[PDB]
Formats: C-alpha cells, structure tokens, sequence
C-alpha cells in the first residue's frame, strides 16, 4: 500500500539476520569510522580529578547484509531498529560514569543507505579520568583525554578509523563550554594499539588541552596574602612603646594566614607534595611570623614604659621598614616570572 | 486446579488498554488511605515525606466469577494484567514504591467485581511554607492526588467513608513540628486536556 | 599548513649497513606519518603506515618509528635493489608530503 | 454493546501497525505541536549551573493509521500502549539528568481522537544546564532556556510547532521562585544544522531576575556597618594605640571573613562580579583607616590632630560618594 | 585492487586537459580519492580531495580555481579538470586511495602532461 | 546426559501457577524464616535510620514441587525463583531496601525432593529506628527489624523462626560496621498485626545497640571542662588589670557558646533538651558567673577579698557537679 | 556462506540449552578460573568506611554443550548471548555498591574456543566496604580486601581459583592513589563454611600506606607554629598583661579550633587517634604556656621563672616531638 513496501522491505532485511555476529565475520575487518561533536564540554572537577562531557558520538560501518532497492535511498530509522542489528560495542577505556541519555525516547540514530553503510548516533555524557600533576597550581595546564575501542572485539576483528580528517574529526560546538574554571585551547586525536590479557585492541584518543584562568585564585589565595604581608610591614611603624598594639598585630596577621592556609588546599585532593600556591602559602608565611620575631627583639632591647628621658626610635625597625617590604617585593618578581610566564 | 481456571476464565478476551465501561459511565473509584508515618518536613526544600497504604475500590464487570470462593486474594503478579488507574499524586517532587522483598502490592477480586488494589509508597510532597511568623508559625501541607489521562467524564473519584486513619503519630519524625488534625477534600481542575478530579489530604502541622 | 623539512637530500652508502632517515614536523601529527619509495620511472609504494607499522610484502629490514613531532625511518642492511627515492607524508590533517630522500652507492 | 466494539476498534489499530516508520514515513514531515505546563522550577543553581523544571509536556500529531469511524469518542487509552505506537524522538539539548514519574503508574498519557490526532503527554522533571553569566552577581538578570529538539527525523521528516503560538506554554506567571523573579518567557521556533542534517528545533525561554532582599540583610549591610565601625577609631585620641589598632584590626578581619563566607557559596568563576566590587572598595576604605592611624602615630611618634579631624569625614563623603556611583552603574 | 589511469597529454599552454583514473576491485563511494602533482626531480604536491559518497571537495589554496576534481558513480571513475595551463605544470599525476589508517594506498601508474 | 534434569525441571513447571499459593483452599502456607547478618552497618541519628546488610533465607513446602530422580536436593539458577511462588515478604519499618545484583542477582533457590524450598537472597536494608535522644550520648537504642507478608493474612500465610527462637538471628562475628555503638545482643520477636485488610503475621527482631562515649568526652565535654578552667585564670590576675580579665571574659563565653551549637549540630532539630546541652549549659553558667565576678571586683575597685572567695569556691562547686552528673548517667 | 556456517553452528549450540543447570549438573564441580586487571582505585573514604574499585573482572570455565568441531578459530559473539548462557553466580560479600558499565553497550565480553572453554569478563566498579583501623591516623597501613563467592552453588558445584595465580591480578602497581601508595597485594584461596553449606571463596586484598606531605602540610605544622607563638609570650614583661593574654587566649583558641576543623570531616570513632594526642600534646604546652604567666602574675601582683620557662618550654616540646615521632613512625 502507502507504508507496507517499507515494512516488506524492513522484515526482508531483518530476515536471517544475526545480530550477534558482525559483518564479515570469518572474512574480512569490520572498519568504524568515528567522529565526535562535543555539545558541551563540562565542568571540570579538580578533587575527583575527572571532567564531564556531552558529545554526539557517531559510528559508521558496512554491513553487506543491509541492502535493499527500494523508493528510498536512504531509510532514516528509528531506534527499535537499532537493537535488532549488529552495533560495535564500542566503550571508553578511562570512563568512569557515562549515561546514554533516553529522554523522551532514546536519543539514537540510525540510517541505512542503499548499499547497507549504517549511520549510528548516540547522546552520551562521558564522566572520564583526567589525572593531574599539580605542582604549578593555579598556574598549571593539563591534556584530559578520550579514550575509546572496542571491548570484546580485537584488532584483527574491529577497528576504528576517523570519518573525517583527524584534525577535522571531533568538533567542538560554539557554545559548547560549560566550564568555568579552565578554558579549551584545542582538541588533539591520536590512534593506536593497546595490548591487554585478552588480545590487542584498536583504541582512538582524544586529548583536550586544558589551561587553569588565574582569575580566582588571586582574589581568592594570592591577594590577601599580599594584604596579609603588607598590613604585617605597617606594624614597624607604631611605636616601640607600643606593646599590645603590635602584639596583637604580629598574632592576628599569624591567624589570619594561618587560616588563608587551611582554606588554601579546598576542592583539589589531598596530593603528597606541595604545589606553587603552597610555597607562596609558605613565604607569606614566613613574611608575616619574621615580622613578630623582630618585635620580640625590639621588645627584648626596648627600655622604659612610656614615649624625662624619654626612649629613642629603634634602629631594627628602621632597617625592616625598608628590607622586609624590598625583599617581599624581589620575591614577587621572581615567583610570577618563574610560573606565570612559563 | 479450581482457582486456575477462574483466572484463566478471567484474563481470556481481556483488554487492559480500556477501562471498565469505556462508552457507558465513569468508574467510580473508591480511594482510601493508612498513613504509616509522616517523614521530616523540610522547609529549606519546602517539602515533606509521607509513607502510606494508598488503597482504590472500583468495579469490573469483566472480572465477575461464580463460585465458592467469595474473595480471590491474589499477589502483585496480576496487578499488570488487569486495568489499574492512572492515579498520581500531583504535588510530588519525587516517589516511588517498594519492591523488596517483592512489589509491594495487594489485588483481592470478589465474586460481584469489587477490584481493591493496594500498594504502599513513599511520597516527597510539596507544601510552601508560610515564611512568616516564624518559629511561632502553623502549616497546612497538602498530598493532592488525581487521574493522568482519563477526565471527569471517565474516572470519577470518591472518598470512602474510612477515608483516612493515621497509624500513630508517636514514632512519626515530625521532631519540630507535632500532628494537629487532617481534613480529606475533593475538587475538578481545568487543564489543557480536559477536567480532572483532584482529590487533596490537608495534613495540619504546627511548629512546637 | 603542516610543513614536512625531511633531511637529507640525499645518502652515499655501500651495501649491507645501517641507514636511518628523518622527517620532522612543523606542527603535531601524530603516528599519522607516511613513508613512501619513488623507484626511476615508477609509481610511489606505500611502505609504513602509522608511525611504525610495516605493510603487507614489505621486507622486515624497514623499521619505522615515530613520536608526537620527531619521526625516523632505519633501514637495517639495506641491499642493492633499495636504491630508490623515499618520500615522507602525513595525513592527519590535509595532505603534505616532503622533499626527498635519494640513496647512493 | 460498546465494550466490543471499542475492543474489536483497538484491535484492528495496531494489527500490523509499524513502530518503526513514522506516520507518512516517504510522505510530507509531520507536524507535531508542542505543549507545556509548567508546574514548578525548583533549584536555579549557580553553584552547579543549572535549573530544575517539572511540566506537563504534551505532543501533539496526525496518525492517519490510528483513525477510527465507528465510535464518536476521544479514546483515552492506558498508557502502555504508548510503547507500541509511534512517538516521536523529542529530547531536549541541554538536559542533564531528566524522568518521567512512576508513581503510581508511568505518568504518560496517550488518548485517540477520530481523526487521527494523537494526544501523547508526559510529566517530566529535567534539570536543564543554563550556563550563567555572573558578572553582575547578585544584581543581575539570568536566561535560561529549554532546547526541544527531535533527534533523529529531519526538517523534511518531521516539523515542530507551538500549539497555539502564545498560550503553548501555561502556569509561568503561578511559578514562585525563593531568590529569583521571573519577568518574561518567549517562544521561539527555529531550525538547527549539524552535519547529519536540519533539524526543527523549539526554544523555550525565561528571563529570572533576582531578587536584592537576602543579599541586603546579609552581605551589603554587614559590610556598609563593618565600614561604620571603622570610622569609631577616627574619633579615639591617638595615645590609645591598643583601642584604635584592635579596632582597624577587627574591622580588617571580619571583612576578609565575610568575603571568604561568600565567595564558597559560588562557582569558582575567573572574572569580578559586582559584590567582590563592593567587598573589595570596602576592604580598601578599611584599610585606608588603619594607615591612617599608622600615618598619625608616625607623624607623632617617629617625626598631630589635623589628620584625624580631616579624615573624619573625608573617608564618609568620599564611602558615600563610592556608593553613589556603584548603585548608579548597577541598578 | 588496481587502479588503471589515462595516456600521456601534449597541448598547447593556455588550453585544458581532461585527465582521469578508473578504479577497478572495489567501489569508489567508501573510501576517499586523493590527487597529487610530481614534478620532475622535486617531491610531491597533493592537489585535492574529494568524497565520491557526498560530493564535498576540498584543495590546496594554491591549486584552488585552475583544478577541480569531480566523479561519477557508475563508471566508478575519478576526474580531473585543468585550466590555464603553463609551463610549471609540465609534471606527472597520480590518483591515490585513501588506505588503512590515511595513507595513500593505491596509486596510479602516472599520467605526465607536457606543454609547448 | 544433563537432559534427564531438564526433563525433571519441565515436568515440575508444567502446571505450575506462581499467582496461586501452596495449599490454597487446603491449610496454612508456613514460611520458615532465618537471618544471617553478615554486617550490621552504621547508624544514622540525623535521619533515624540504621543499614544492615542480610543473607534473608526462607524457607516453605509447596507440594508441587516434589521430584523423584536421581538427585536428592536441586541447586538451580535463581531464574527459577522469578517463575516460582515465593513469599511476597516486606520489610514494615524499611525505608529503601537493595537486592544486588552483581554480577547475577544475589539470590540463591534450592528445592528439597519432598517438596520444600530454601529461598536466600542477599539484601540491605535502610529500616526505621524511633530513637529518644534524651539521655545524649548514654543513650541506648533497640533499633528493632520488622518484617510480614503484604497480601496474604494469618489464614494464609503465617511466619514461623526455622530453628530455637535465639538461634535464628545469626550475626557474624567480624562484620560490624559501627563506629558509635557497640552490638550488645538481639531480641527476635512473633506477633498478628490488625490492619483494615485482614490480619497478619509481624515476625519483629531488635537489635540492642549502645552508644560508645569515648567520641564525645573527646569532642565536647573535655574542650568544655578546659574553658571553665581557662576561666577560672581571671580569678588569680591583678585587680587593676581590668584589660586583660575583659578578654578572659569574652573569649571564654564566645567560645563556649561556639561549642553549644556544635553539640546539637549532632542530633535532630528535636524540641527536647538532651542530656548534653544540661552540661554545656551549666558550664555556660560557671562561665557568666566568672565574667558577672569580676564585674562585681570592678565595681569594687579604687588584694580583693572576694576575688579570693571565688579562687576556691568555683573550682569546688563545679568539681561537685560532675561528680553528680557523671555518677547518675553513666 | 561463512557467515552461515558461524550463524549454524551457534543456532546448534544454543538449542536445547538450559540455563538453568550448570555444566556436569549431577557429576563433578565446574572449575572457574579468575583473573583481575585493576583499572583504578578512587575514592577510599573513612567517613564512609568504603575504597571504590574499577576491574576488569574476567572469568573462565569450561561448558561441553558449547564445543563446536567446525571453525578453526575463537568465537567472540555479542555481549547479549551472555544471558542465553548459564554464567556463574559471582558476588562480592563486601560490596556495597556496583555496576557493570553500559554505555555504549554493556561492557562485557563473552568468547567461546572449540573445546569448550568461555572467557567470560565484565567492567565493573564496586563500592567495597574496608574497615579501617584510624588510631595511628595518619601515619597508618589500612588492609582493603575483596571477597570474591558464590552465592548458591556450593564446593561440591562451584570450584574458585586465581588463572595463572600472582599474574592473575595485573595493573596494581600502575594505580597511584592520591592519598596513599599500595605497598602490597595478595591473592587467597578458601573456603568459608555457611549454615546452608561451604562455599569457595577468593580473596584479593590490598595493603595502602598514607602518605604524610598534606597533613605536614596541612595539620602538624600549622599546630607546631602556634606552639611557637605561644612560646613568645616569655619574651613579653608580665605587665603588659594584654599583650600577654592575648597571645595566650588567642593559640589557644586557635588551638581548639584545629582540632574541632579535622574532626566533623573524619568520623565518629570512639577512640584517640595519632594525630589528635599531637593535637593534644600541643594544647597541654599551649595551656601551660598561658597558666605560665598565672603563676608570675600572682607572685608579683620574675624573670628568675620567666627564664627558666623560655629555656624550659622549646625543650620539652623537643623531647615530646622525640618519642611521639619515634613511636609513630
Ligand atoms: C530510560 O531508560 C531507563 C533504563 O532502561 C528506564 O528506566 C528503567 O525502566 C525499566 C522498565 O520500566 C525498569 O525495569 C522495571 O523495573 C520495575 C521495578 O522497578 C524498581 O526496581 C528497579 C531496579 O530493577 C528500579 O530501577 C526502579 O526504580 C525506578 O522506577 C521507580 C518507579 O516507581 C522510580 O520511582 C525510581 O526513581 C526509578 O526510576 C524500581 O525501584 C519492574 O517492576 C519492571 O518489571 C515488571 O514489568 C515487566 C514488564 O511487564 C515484567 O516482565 C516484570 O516481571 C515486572 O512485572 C512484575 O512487577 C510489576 C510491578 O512493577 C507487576 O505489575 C507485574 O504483575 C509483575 O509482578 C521492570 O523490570 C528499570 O528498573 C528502570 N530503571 C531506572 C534506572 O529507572 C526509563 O524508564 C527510560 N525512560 C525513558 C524516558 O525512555
Ligand atoms: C580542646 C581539646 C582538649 C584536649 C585535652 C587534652 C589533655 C587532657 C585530656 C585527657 C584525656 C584524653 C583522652 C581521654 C578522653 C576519652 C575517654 C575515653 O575514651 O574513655 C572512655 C570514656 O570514659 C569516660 O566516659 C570517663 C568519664 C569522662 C572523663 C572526662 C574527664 C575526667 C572527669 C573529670 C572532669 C572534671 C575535672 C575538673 C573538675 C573541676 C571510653 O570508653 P567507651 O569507648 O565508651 O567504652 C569502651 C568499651 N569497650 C571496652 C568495649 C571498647
Ligand atoms: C583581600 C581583599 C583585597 C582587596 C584589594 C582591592 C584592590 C586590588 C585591585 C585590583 C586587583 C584585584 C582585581 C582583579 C582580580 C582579577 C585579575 C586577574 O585575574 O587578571 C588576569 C590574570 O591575572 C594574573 O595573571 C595575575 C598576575 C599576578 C598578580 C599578582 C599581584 C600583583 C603582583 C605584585 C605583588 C606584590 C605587591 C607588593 C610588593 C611589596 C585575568 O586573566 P585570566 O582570566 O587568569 O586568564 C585569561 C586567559 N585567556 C586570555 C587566554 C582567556
Ligand atoms: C558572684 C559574687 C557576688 C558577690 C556579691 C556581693 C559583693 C559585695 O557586696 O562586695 C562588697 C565587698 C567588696 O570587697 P572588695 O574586696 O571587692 O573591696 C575592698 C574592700 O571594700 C576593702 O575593705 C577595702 O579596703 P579599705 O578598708 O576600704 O581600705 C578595699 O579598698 P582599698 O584597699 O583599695 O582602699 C576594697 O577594694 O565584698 C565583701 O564584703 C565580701 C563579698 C563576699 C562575696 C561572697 C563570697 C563567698
Ligand atoms: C591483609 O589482611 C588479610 C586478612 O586480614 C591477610 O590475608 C591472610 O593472608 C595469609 C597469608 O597469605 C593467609 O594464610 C593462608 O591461608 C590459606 C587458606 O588456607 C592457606 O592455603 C595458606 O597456606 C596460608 O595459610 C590468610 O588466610 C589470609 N587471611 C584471610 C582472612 O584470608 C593479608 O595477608 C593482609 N595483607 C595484605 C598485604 O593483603
Ligand atoms: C471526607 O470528605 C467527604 C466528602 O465531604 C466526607 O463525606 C467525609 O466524612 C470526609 N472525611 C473526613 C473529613 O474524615
């Protein structure tokens, strides 16, 4: 009638049709040629070390027992059809929660052309391992990667290939970056050969170069340290008299960045070593209790308790009123230039 | 051997896609309702748990027997092959049923066609805080419940006259918040799709 | 564009030694590299796909190997009936190739 | 006898009736029209970038094979036969996590009318991404959209439309939302390309504006008398190094606490917004309090009652004056 | 498996040429066809792209306008069209297979062009 | 050869109706029920809940299910428990129970040659403890397991323990999830349950927990022991020194205050007063009355004798309360 | 075709199958060889008292209803013939929670050599529970263990053993936790006996040293340096009580606070652990050091105790900082 020599041409192909089996089984390498158009690139999470992405990962393949002839070149299908043919099971290798998504129905396509080249797209978000070696932090850029093959197919059963050129092959969307923190300089894709217990496999990487903004990070850590060392240098000129003002000055500006380095190590793991954030943790640390060290000396050598004889200017705090704002100042040129600038 | 092939009398010519009396009247639903205990009424969510016995009596005359056995007191296998109505609770967040150590639901048939479904759930409920007068304030949360897809002109609901029976109010983990009273209401909304009878349970709670 | 500045242009050797060659890259490709031989008055022939992966009839004596940047291609006793001309390519984005390598007696 | 007849109708509706091609499947793109009823919006969070909605979608479309001419009834069927009838491949762009109630029963609604038209609805709760822009954090106004899309019918396989172009979308105007104020919605109709295809694509948006009580009973305030409190130090006689300094000091200490107290409640975003502006002019009056008790126990001790008496209302004006201008360019 | 190109072509400078390969083994809509320009005693030049399953081409920018490549499904034979041509583009060409892994499998046996 | 008991297994489904119970319109339906925990997980006080992880085993006659062959007992896949009758068990007091499945349904089905069934499956189950926080932390919770059929009443179904009444709990030795309490024993229990449907049989088991002090003489009541000494140092400091005395004053209730929203940030939003804030709140009041001291000192000053009155004192009438307080409790 | 020999011959294999009974149902047990290629450690909690667990967990016995003498090669076939196959009833009695991944398809593999072996595997990421030991926290060794059983089949059915035995588990090394470093892992076999019978049972433990730069960095030192402010308090005169005080009330606060901050993120065990007797050890020196100027400000109200504190108090927090490092390390 109007849609029964669609359906007669449907049951013709799924007649004698085995799913489990691929095409070219006992002859011939079933090829997967492969793109990825990257929806969204999701937020990044430091403490996990893992990233989220929404792609809209697409399969082709040749399947020699799909052809039909017919008033349509090509049969744009639903997704009932989908699970009644063969599709590579394709899984990726550093994932760590992926959901393929089904709401209304489920977000596949799938479009025989006349000679049975298939077209497979699915809604997926790849929750995967990104590992991170943190030891210029904030100033730091890492490589999340993508990796993905087959599970129980092998090398010399299935492999994948790039639909487009590999520097064309995975597209990011122009709005696609729900990131926050870094920002994508670029996608970069390589293949190759993983052996493990079972056989070798063909696995695809998608490397995704990362770079850490600063812009948080300074208001957050790196400028009330600066606040921190700078209100620590004003104690020098009070008065020598003056014992619980700047007693109480030096064992403030000690919480306040005794503090600053508790908050400092929040919402990245607890790593062995240090990163470039804690050693200036560390040396506004030290610009801050060296300035209580040297008002305890000046209280050691300090004589009567009013400003008669009235008390002289002490000469250390004349000295660290102009070398501890200096050699604050040359440690600042030497740590940004050493980091920031590469 | 007697009991088997009662049911397969039954479930033969049956179609669950309709309800019963599809072009003749509304099915008159009989709903009715055991509290077993009121959860914690969250207010920075603006919600509150609620775990119940939902029950519903209607009538199929295509489940109609005759025989010694008055009562056909049956497990949750047959509840997906008989028609059961599209009742959902129209202000919840999120809910669901129990299913451990299986489904927790109940099917008894009598002779006449009386059907009593009976399942128990667990409902997020939603009730807006009156943010005012607080802490010395009192509240009034809802559990409103209605048909999905079959209008007043198909599924009537009606309160049984048992309609609602709290179990004990004493282990209930209602900590800053104390049972006053309930009071079980019933109403015909205008949707897009046709009009509906909602029926609501005000469930009255008051700070201490 | 991807630059290919294989080097040399071309090597004077004897029969039956080691002989390696070079292809560096202007920007990354990677293990996407091609190497090809250019006999007098006969088509290319594919001899390395990937970066080190040895075509079918190729000889086992040709050893390729790559990096992300770097590539090389040794030859372990190279034979009279290798004097040819060897082109280096790539493909991982639109298509460039090399100058040329000769060999010589 | 209308049992039989609505039974022997149904039968014959699906005997044979092909899930997998679509209604004119070589014939022109079906036109489904959309409805939604927006029941409630629950979490506009920042923290995650995302708004969580719960409507009544409704589909609507013309089945010719699912026509009946025996019976003058909308047929309202159970749900389950919405599972072996053509429905369309719907799904929105910028889902995350989305489901469809089950309680007690899948809550879906599947009804036939005599001419074909299919009336297929859906309670659904989706969390929708909504990237935010929070330049102007708190004041500032937030467009969060909805992205309905078919998936794998193209613009010349199916055709999305608004049903009823205005009153589509219902119950926005019943929506309360605790920190937010939703000031318009527009529906807008499009078509998507990618590489596989033009696909229709319906867009539904809201435009939250929020709202300036909780954020002025909890960080403007405190901080506008935090900066009060500062300016008591002014008026102490200079000899009080104790009062003025602890003074200068707690001042300083609860600003720096306060900004930390607000900045973990937000994304760690890599611009300013409007509030660190605020919190950081704040922070910079504060600490030209204290170097200025600094500057006057120098000028007395090391090299009097001039620099407080200027400074007195010097940093006053000038703090009402930094506060005409930022409430100006904002708002 | 073979892929089987035209004969040698004398013209005059200024004129066009019709140059083609027909590929015989297998069928041109799977994989991609690539042309490519060997100079005497230089390197290769690869002229352009073309997907004989969509029609899309692709060339070097400064091949783009004198070279355009077209196909046809039922000969399975790849085309080529040269205008303007001079005296640099007395060379030999090649149609190439995209292979395993984008290699440039199969090459033809070489049709050189000369100019007067 | 594996056909014979393919066979036997065809034979046994043929005729087979799972809606049906053994002994419909003949007798009781006796559903003997053991329990293994292999883990008494941890215990929530925020949502009153506890975890506890089981090896459910039942066990029942249904007489349809006798075979007579070569083999005695039958261990088939537990895919023949989902086309058989099994109890339709619930957990009364439960909140979200699991059955895992991983990497097969964790289930486990054998049917004895008279027809008896032994029916395992391993759970984790969230049931509901009602605890009265009001002896925090002495406290004792018998946070009880209560389970029962849900469609099938005592003319039906009834739940008997399978071997004698205390040796049908069993809980393993080293699996014990909890860091507050201690599992001092378990009390298993048999009743009939009235409910508008009928009635039914409740087989309740509670487990008797414990809550082990060493967390909060840690956490709270140490750290309030030492701030009424650190406020008890302004007693022995100089009359005149009135600036260092104001800060011994301040700091000692702010940071006992600190330390009172931090207890009940331990417990529910419960409107009754544990027996933990009684201790704070004493304490706070030894605190006020050292700052209220010394605001009598300076309305007295111009060695003070009632500074030397509160030097012995104080120290000796807050020595007494914990002497009263933690005598009668613990 | 090829294609129909390999679609005939499974048509032969998979009909008249049952399910239901293991392979020699009434003769011997069925031997299941494991191995284990851990793919990645992530998340050992001691607030939940769990360590999360990737593999890839495969498993291998032999059927005789699966041997096929026709193709000369290994048959890979869909991981949806994985539920037409009886499979071995594999749980872990320490899991919590666990999927099998499925995106894109369920990631398992089942593959069938002629003489009737399957290798059978699956990608798994299991929640397992680990009971901690936290009273040398943070200088401590947890041991992490995974129960590997058989839920119904019994020793006279089921047979667990570890393929290739110590190269059975692979990829261990190569996980680098963040927190902690795997020192060792060891593969057992034995059996635990039941009330319903004696079960096979594989055990795969771990040994997780923690490592000690975030707590230096994070909980020693910043108590140790306000020890040392506490210290200056000697290098004050007793008169200025204020100044005095101040640093003595404000370390100890402080003190107070670093020890509350580390404790509602650990969880509520009942003991003292290695980290809070210095937490401890730290607020005795630090409450002593306040009560030091107690005594000088009611003697007075000198310098002979005042001295003998500032030479006194850096050397007993010496020699405390000797042993409490000596016995925790
Ligand atoms: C997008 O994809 C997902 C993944 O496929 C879909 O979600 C799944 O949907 C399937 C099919 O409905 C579910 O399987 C069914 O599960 C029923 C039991 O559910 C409970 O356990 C499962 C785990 O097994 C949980 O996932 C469920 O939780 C979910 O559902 C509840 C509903 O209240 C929600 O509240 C939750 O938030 C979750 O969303 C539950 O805890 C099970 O009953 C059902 O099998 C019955 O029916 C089949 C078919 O007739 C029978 O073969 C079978 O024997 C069962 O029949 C018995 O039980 C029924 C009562 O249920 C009786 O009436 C019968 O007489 C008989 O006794 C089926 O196995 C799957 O669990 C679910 N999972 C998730 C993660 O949601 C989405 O729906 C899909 N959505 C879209 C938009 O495409
Ligand atoms: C800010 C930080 C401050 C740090 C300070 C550091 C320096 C000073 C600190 C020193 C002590 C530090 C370690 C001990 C603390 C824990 C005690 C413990 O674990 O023992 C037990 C609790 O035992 C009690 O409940 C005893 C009663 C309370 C003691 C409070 C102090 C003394 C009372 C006088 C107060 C007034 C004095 C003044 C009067 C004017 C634990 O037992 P269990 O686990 O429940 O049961 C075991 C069961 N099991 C065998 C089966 C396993
Ligand atoms: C506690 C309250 C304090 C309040 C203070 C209020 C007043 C303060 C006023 C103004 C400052 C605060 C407002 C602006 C903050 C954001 C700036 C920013 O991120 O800029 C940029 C980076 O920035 C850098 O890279 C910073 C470099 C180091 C600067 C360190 C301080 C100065 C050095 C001397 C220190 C010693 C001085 C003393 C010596 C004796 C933004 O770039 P991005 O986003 O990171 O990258 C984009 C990359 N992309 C283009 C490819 C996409
Ligand atoms: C919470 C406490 C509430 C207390 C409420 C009740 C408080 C109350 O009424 O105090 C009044 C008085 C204050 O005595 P206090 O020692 O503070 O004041 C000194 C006292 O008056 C001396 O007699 C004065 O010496 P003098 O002869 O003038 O030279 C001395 O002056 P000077 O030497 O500097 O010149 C004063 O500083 O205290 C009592 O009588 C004992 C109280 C015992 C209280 C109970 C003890 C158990
Ligand atoms: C971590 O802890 C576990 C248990 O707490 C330790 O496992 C124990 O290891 C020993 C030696 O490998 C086992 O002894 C062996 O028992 C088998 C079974 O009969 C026997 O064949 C051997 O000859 C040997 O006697 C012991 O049973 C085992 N304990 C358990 C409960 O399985 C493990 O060594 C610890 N360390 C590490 C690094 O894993
Ligand atoms: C519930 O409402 C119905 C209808 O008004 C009434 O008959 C019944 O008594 C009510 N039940 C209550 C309030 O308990």
């Amino acid at each position: 009638d109007n849609t029964t020599v669609f359906t007669r041409i449907l049951d013709r192909l799924l007649d004698g049709y085995d799913n489990r089996l691929r095409p070219g089984l006992g002859e011939r390498v079933t090829e997967v040629k492969t793109d990825i158009f990257v929806t969204s690139f999701g937020p990044v999470s430091d403490h996990d070390m893992e990233y989220t992405i929404d792609v809209f990962f697409r399969q082709s393949w040749k399947d020699e027992r799909l052809k039909f002839k017919g008033p349509m070149t090509v049969l744009r299908l639903n997704n009932l059809m989908a699970s009644k043919i063969w599709t590579p099971d394709t899984f990726f290798h550093n994932g760590k929660k992926s959901v393929a998504h089904n709401m209304t129905m489920p977000n596949k396509l799938l479009r025989i052309t006349e000679d049975g080249t298939l077209l497979y797209t699915m809604r997926l978000t790849v929750r995967a391992e990104c590992p991170m070696h943190l030891e210029d932090f904030p100033m730091d850029a890492h490589a999340c990667p993508l990796k993905f093959g087959s599970y129980a197919y092998t090398r010399a059963e299935v492999v994948y290939e790039w639909t487009r050129e590999p520097a064309r092959s995975v597209v990011v969307a122009e709005d696609g970056s729900r990131l926050n923190q870094y920002d994508l300089l670029g996608q970069t894709v390589d293949s190759g050969i993983v052996q493990s217990s079972t056989g070798e496999y063909v696995v695809m990487t998608t490397h995704f170069h990362l770079k850490r903004k600063i812009g948080y990070f300074v208001i957050q850590t790196y400028l009330p340290c600066i606040m921190t060392v700078i209100l620590s240098q004003v104690s020098f000129w009070l008065n020598r008299e003056s014992v619980p003002a700047r007693t109480v000055f030096g064992v403030t500006t000690v919480l306040t960045m005794t503090t600053l380095s508790i908050s400092a190590r929040n919402s990245l793991p607890k790593v062995a070593y240090a990163t470039a954030m804690d050693w200036f943790i560390a040396v506004c640390y030290a610009f801050v209790f060296s300035a209580l060290i040297e008002f305890a000396t000046v209280n050691y050598f300090t004589k009567r308790g009013y400003a008669k004889t009235f008390n002289s200017v002490s000469k250390i705090d004349r000295l660290s009123r102009i070398a501890f704002p200096l050699l604050f100042g040359i440690f600042n040129l030497v740590y940004w230039a050493t980091y920031l600038n590469r | 051997g007697d009991v088997t092939v009662i049911l397969n009398n039954l479930l033969e010519g049956y179609d669950n896609k309709l309800r019963p009396d599809i072009g003749v009247k509304p099915t008159l639903i009989h709903t009715d309702m055991y509290v077993n205990s009121i959860g914690p009424v969250n207010a920075i969510n603006m919600e509150y748990t609620i775990d119940i016995f939902f029950a519903q009596t209607w009538y199929d005359r295509r489940l109609k027997f005759n025989s010694t056995i008055k009562v056909l007191r049956l497990n949750s296998n047959m509840v997906g092959k008989i028609w059961i109505p599209d009742t959902f609770f129209r202000n919840s967040k999120k809910a669901d049923a129990h299913w451990i150590t299986t489904p927790n639901r109940m099917l008894r048939i009598w002779n006449d066609g009386r059907v009593l479904y009976t399942l128990r759930l667990t409902i997020d409920a939603e009730c807006q805080l009156q943010l005012h007068n607080f802490p010395m304030d009192e509240h009034s949360c809802p559990l409103e419940f209605s048909s999905y897809g079959y209008p007043r002109e198909e599924i009537v609901y009606q309160w049984k006259r048992s309609s609602v029976e709290v179990g004990d109010t004493r282990s209930w983990r209602l900590y800053q918040f104390s049972f006053v009273g309930l009071r079980n209401t019933t109403e015909v909304v205008k949707t897009t799709s046709g009009d509906y009878v909602v029926m609501s349970v005000y469930f009255d709670l008051s700070r201490r | 564009n991807i630059v290919m500045t294989q080097s040399p242009k071309s090597m004077s050797m004897s029969v039956g030694e080691r002989v390696t060659l070079s292809c560096k890259a202007s920007e990354y490709v990677g293990t996407y590299v091609s190497w090809y031989q250019q006999k007098p008055e006969q088509s290319p022939k594919l001899l390395i796909y990937g970066a080190s992966n040895r075509y079918t009839g190729v000889p086992d004596r040709f050893t390729g190997s790559g990096s992300a940047t770097d590539f090389t291609l040794t030859i372990g006793s190279v034979q009279a009936e290798d004097l040819a001309d060897y082109h280096c390519g790539q493909s991982y984005s639109y298509p460039t190739f090399g100058a040329g390598t000769k060999l010589e007696l | 006898s209308n049992m039989s007849l609505v039974k022997e109708t149904v039968d014959r509706l699906l005997k044979g009736y092909d899930i997998r091609l679509r209604p004119d499947f070589g014939g022109p793109p079906v036109a489904v029209g959309m409805n939604i009823d927006i029941a409630s919006i629950d979490m506009v969070s920042e923290v995650n970038m995302d708004y969580t909605l719960t409507m009544y979608f409704q589909q609507a479309w013309r089945d010719k094979r699912l026509s009946y001419n025996v019976i003058p009834l909308n047929l309202t069927l159970d749900n389950r036969v919405a599972d072996q009838l053509w429905v369309p491949d719907t799904y929105f762009l910028n889902d995350k996590k989305s489901f469809v109630h089950g309680v007690t029963v899948k809550n879906r609604m599947i009804r036939l009318h005599p001419d074909g038209t299919v009336l297929y609805g859906l309670r659904i709760t989706t969390t929708a991404a909504c990237m935010m822009d929070l330049r102007r954090y708190p004041l500032d106004e937030q467009n969060c959209t909805l992205e309905i899309e078919s998936y794998g019918y193209t613009t010349d396989d199916i055709e999305f439309y608004w049903r009823g172009d205005d009153n589509a979308v219902t119950g926005v105007t019943k929506i309360e939302l605790p920190q937010f104020s939703i000031v318009d919605y527009k529906l807008i109709t499009k078509k998507v390309v990618f590489s596989t295809g033009s696909y229709p694509r319906l867009s539904l948006s809201f435009k939250l504006k929020r709202n300036i009580g909780y954020f002025i009973l909890q960080t403007y305030m405190p901080s506008i008398l935090i900066t009060i409190l500062s300016w008591v130090s002014f008026w102490i006689n200079y000899d009080a190094s104790a009062a003025r300094v602890a003074l200068g000091i707690t001042t300083v200490l609860t600003m720096t606490t306060i900004n930390t107290h607000l900045r973990e409640t937000l994304p760690k975003i890599p611009y300013v917004k409007a509030i660190d502006m605020y919190l950081m002019g704040c922070f910079v009056f504060v600490f030209m309090a204290l170097l200025e008790y600094a500057l006057v126990n120098y000028i007395f001790f090391g090299r009097v009652n001039a620099i407080d008496r200027w400074s007195r209302i010097f940093f006053p004006v000038v703090f009402s004056f930094f506060n005409i201008v930022y409430w100006l360019y904002y708002v | 498996v073979q892929l089987q190109q035209s004969g040698a072509e004398l013209v005059k400078p200024g004129a066009s040429v019709k140059l083609s390969c027909t590929a015989s083994g297998f069928n041109i809509k799977d994989t991609y066809m690539y042309w490519v320009k060997q100079r005497p005693e230089q390197g290769l030049e690869w002229i352009g792209r073309i997907d004989p399953a969509n029609g899309d081409t692709k060339y070097d920018p400064k091949f783009q306008g004198k070279a355009t490549i077209t196909t046809d499904t039922f000969s399975n034979t790849a085309y080529l069209q040269l205008s303007s041509l001079t005296s640099e583009d007395t060379a030999v060409y090649y149609c190439a297979r995209k292979g395993l892994r984008w290699a440039m499998d199969y090459w033809g046996q070489g049709t050189s062009v000369t100019v007067s």
